[PDB]
RNA sequence: GCUUUUAGUGGGCCAUUUUUGGUAAGCAGAACUGGCGAUGCGGGAUGAACCGAACGUAGAGUUAAGGUGCCGGAAUACACG
RNA sequence: GGUUGCGGCCAUAUCUACCAGAAAGCACCGUUUCCCGUCCGAUCAACUGUAGUUAAGCUGGUAAGAGCCUGACCGAGUAGUGUAGUGGGUGACCAUACGCGAAACUCAGGUGCUGCAAUCU
């Protein structure tokens, strides 16, 4: 018969990342999670209490409830033709902050500073991001760099 | 033209600037399109065969 | 009672070896893999000839046994028992199945039927290291092997020195330098890394100036 | 009288007919399931700062 | 592939901090237009160096003309082509008037004699033979004899009408 | 045209203003027997760079 | 953006790619997408699914896939073998 | 800079064989009345810094060292792979076009860094 337990199909997921087994380091227990923090869920295999389901491994949500040895994380789940909001009480060994919000909050301090510096100096701030723009025209010199002529190679076996 | 010629005279190669703008013509009809190119073709305003648009060239395009 | 090989010519299934879940396989028909003068040294047989596959397929163990018998028979009756060293470079690890048959395809999982070496395009099957002057003999000894195999094979002369991986000039350079030391049927090479105390224990003939 | 067992065919084309929907987040989300010792006090934090702000319009 | 043109393409990998002014490789490419020529440049330069179209840059693209387009030359061509069951190297000789013209009858010949299409052929080197008795193939040695003459027997005349009224004549 | 060709600070608004060009089929034909391979392989699709003008002036 | 209410449906099948059992099957069962069912038109002589393209009634022009000896509209075209 | 206490990252820190360690600290070390634990003051507990010592720990250095770490147009734009074709092939499979792109291999370099407090010729 079929088997669809709570930890089915998780041979390699809750595995403990070769030659980094054993107890976990103490900066996992010293992070400070505030209500609204954006977290990533990566289930520690060695802490069997408070683990998430295998759907939520690698899923990113926000913290809604902060208690003694765990936090409450809000995850959206794709089910049917809608999304539901899921609440997960997971211990802090299976969690870490996102660095993609560290892209944001550091760029907020940069964007707010460049607006103030342009306000005192010559507004037209121009503080949006821009995509990778195409390359400009340039002059490449052949001095010391005379082009070597490369031809296609004949076929050889070499076994 | 003069930057090309005055690089050829100087012993160099003037590369042109990369093109900043393309014109795109939808070449294939409506049926049998996978969802990802169909969604992109809806986003580039090319909803019928032989229709064209101008597209600014960045990496996101 | 054995099915023809066209039922199992291609790699249609996943690799299904003899494991602790299979446990009930027959024995391979080919058992030995090194024939001729396998006690020979590296310098005795400079020329190596391969018989290289050109199709992605499976070769049955019965076919490997028959081609081994045919090649060894021809090479021994033409050029003597010890003028060559034949090594079969494939090992038939993949277990074939059969649905031996009121029920039809109900419970159609088959029993083990035989063995096959799963071979890719460009994988060598036989490799015969021999003297230079024996060359064409070994060539014909591989050509008569070709009739025992399904699919297209090709004989190809190696540019290396026998069963090692360096070219014949580069093995000559290591041989006239000290870096080659002998072994049973192979050769051991000098590394520029390692403990310098016991890198002179082996290779005394190095470290002087020349040959 | 055997038949098809399971297929996920057409289920994504079906789910995108009505165009799979986001859960419509709000300002002031629900304090349901939030830790009761925090939630008990937060009643008094809000009530006291309403008394203190209505005191500014005495 | 078409009536060919010969383009030199010069390209390099893009400059970084550790290597400004990279080494500027050059290839002579036979192609129909400049679009296909810059494709065949990166096709072969990816077969020789760790580059691709994204990590590199086309520096210059120039069409090369035959320096004497009206002198009959004996071209020796070295071909690397793929068969149905392997890859081979070949040496064919072509007597024609330009490097363009020798390549266009090389692809017509390889598609006829050996069923090799444009995708299967890597032209290694088109070189011109300067001296007679350096011509190795006998289908080119036929036209290097002193005082070459021959007739064109059995001349068939193409008719502008559906009915001829005398009889056809096949003289020349 | 100047906000198209020189791509301007207001290219997005000027381009989104233009309704997509309902081009015709080409007057000279496509020039290929089979349209649906790359322009490098002798078809129609892909980057046809400056030759896009030779398309569009027959399709316009 | 949101809500109510209700129909029919709950026998499916094919194609590319991945893939399981089977010697295989126009076989049995999965995954993703596209189709047929539910769909006519041009092509593949002929065909549910392939290629092209989806359809109010008409006129002009241009093409797609496919073709141009004759049936059959359109080169008994040109070029190298 | 050395050393201690508490650490952070958890081998560039590990392992094997040798060589060095001025000062302080650490350690080995001396004793068994008391609290305490032992078949046994060896571990553990207590007492003194007194009788001694850098022999070991500890720290550093050496080694064409093993391991690990980093990098590379080294292998290799290879294998694999997304998209495409009324492409090739009887098929098995394989070329091509737009893209992404390894691992082993090889070479070169490295062999702990740092926070808080205290102390030291």
């Amino acid at each position: 018969g079929k088997s669809h337990g709570y930890r089915s199909r998780t041979r390699y997921m809750f595995q403990r990342d070769f030659r980094k087994h054993g107890a976990v380091h103490l900066s996992t227990y010293l992070k400070v999670y505030k209500v609204g923090d954006i977290v990533d869920i990566k289930a520690n295999g060695s802490i069997q209490k408070g683990m998430p389901h295998k759907f939520y491994q690698g899923k990113t949500g926000v913290v809604y409830n902060v208690t003694k040895s765990s936090v409450g994380v809000i995850i959206n789940k794709m089910v049917g033709n809608r999304y539901l909001e899921k609440r997960l009480n997971l211990r802090v060994e299976h969690i870490k902050h996102s660095k993609c919000r560290q892209e944001f909050l550091e760029r907020v301090k940069a964007n707010a500073a460049k607006r103030a510096e342009a306000k005192a100096q010559g507004v037209a701030v121009q503080l949006k991001r821009q995509p990778a723009q195409p390359r400009e025209s340039r002059i490449v010199s052949t001095e010391g760099n005379v082009p070597q002529t490369l031809a296609p190679v004949p076929y050889e076996t070499f076994i | 033209i003069q930057a090309k010629r005055d690089a050829k005279a100087a012993g160099s190669y003037y590369v042109e600037a990369q093109h900043k703008l393309v014109f795109v013509v939808r070449i294939k009809g409506i049926n049998k399109i996978p969802p990802k190119p169909r969604k992109v073709l809806q986003l580039l305003r090319l909803t019928r065969i032989n229709s064209g648009t101008f597209v600014k060239v960045t990496k996101a395009t | 009672a054995r099915r023809p090989a066209r039922c199992y010519r291609y790699q249609k299934n996943k690799p299904y070896p003899k494991s602790r879940y299979n446990r009930a396989v027959p024995d391979s028909k080919i058992r030995i893999y090194d024939l001729g003068k396998k006690k020979a040294t590296v310098d005795e047989f400079p020329l190596c000839v391969h018989l290289v596959s050109n199709e992605l397929e499976q070769l049955s163990s019965e076919a490997l046994e028959a081609a081994r018998i045919c090649a060894n028979k021809y090479m021994t009756t033409v050029s003597g028992r010890d003028a060559f060293h034949l090594r079969v470079r494939v090992h038939p690890f993949h277990v074939l199945r059969i649905n031996k048959m009121q029920q039809g395809m109900r419970g159609a999982w088959g029993k083990p039927h035989g063995l096959a070496a799963r071979v890719d395009i460009g994988q060598i099957i036989f490799s015969v290291r021999t003297k230079d002057s024996n060359k064409d003999v070994v060539v014909e000894g591989l050509r008569r092997a070709r009739y025992k195999f399904p699919g297209q094979q090709k004989i190809i002369l190696s540019k290396k020195w026998g069963f090692t991986n360096l070219d014949r000039p580069e093995y000559l350079k290591k041989r006239e330098a000290g870096e080659v030391k002998d072994d049973g049927a192979f050769v051991k090479f000098l590394s520029k890394k390692g403990s310098l105390e016991n890198n002179i224990r082996e290779f005394p003939e190095y470290f002087a100036a020349q040959a | 009288a055997k038949s098809k067992n399971h297929t996920a065919h057409n289920q994504t084309r079906k789910a995108h007919r009505n165009g799979i929907k986001k859960p419509k987040t709000y300002k002031y989300p629900s304090l349901k399931g939030v830790d009761p010792k925090f939630r008990r006090n937060h009643k008094h934090a809000l009530h006291g700062t309403a008394k203190a702000l209505a005191a500014a319009k005495k | 592939m078409a009536h060919f043109k010969e383009y030199q393409v010069i390209g390099r990998r893009l400059p970084t901090e550790s290597v400004p002014e990279p080494k500027l490789f050059r290839m002579r490419i036979f192609a129909s237009n400049e679009v296909i020529a810059k494709s065949r440049y990166w096709y072969f330069l990816q077969k020789l160096h760790k580059v691709k179209k994204a990590s590199g840059e086309i520096v210059s693209i120039n069409q090369i003309n035959e320096a004497h387009p009206t002198k009959v030359k004996n071209f020796g061509v070295w071909v690397r082509y793929d068969s149905r069951s392997g890859t081979h190297n070949m040496y064919k000789e072509i007597r024609d008037v330009s490097r363009v013209a020798a390549v266009e009858t090389l692809y017509q010949d390889m598609a006829a004699r050996h069923r090799a299409r444009f995708r299967s052929i890597h032209i290694l080197k088109v070189a011109e033979i300067e001296k007679t008795a350096d011509v190795k193939r006998q289908y080119v040695k036929q036209f290097l004899t002193k005082d070459l003459k021959f007739p064109l027997p059995h001349r068939v005349q193409k008719s502008t009408k559906t009915f001829s009224y005398k009889r056809p004549s096949t003289f020349y | 045209i100047h906000e198209i060709i020189t791509v301007g600070p207001h290219f997005k608004q000027a381009n989104n203003f233009l309704w997509p060009f309902k081009l015709s089929n080409p007057s000279g034909g496509w020039g290929v027997p089979r349209k649906f391979k790359h322009f490098i392989q002798g078809g129609s699709f892909g980057n046809r760079e400056e030759f896009i003008n030779k398309l569009v002036k027959s399709m316009n």
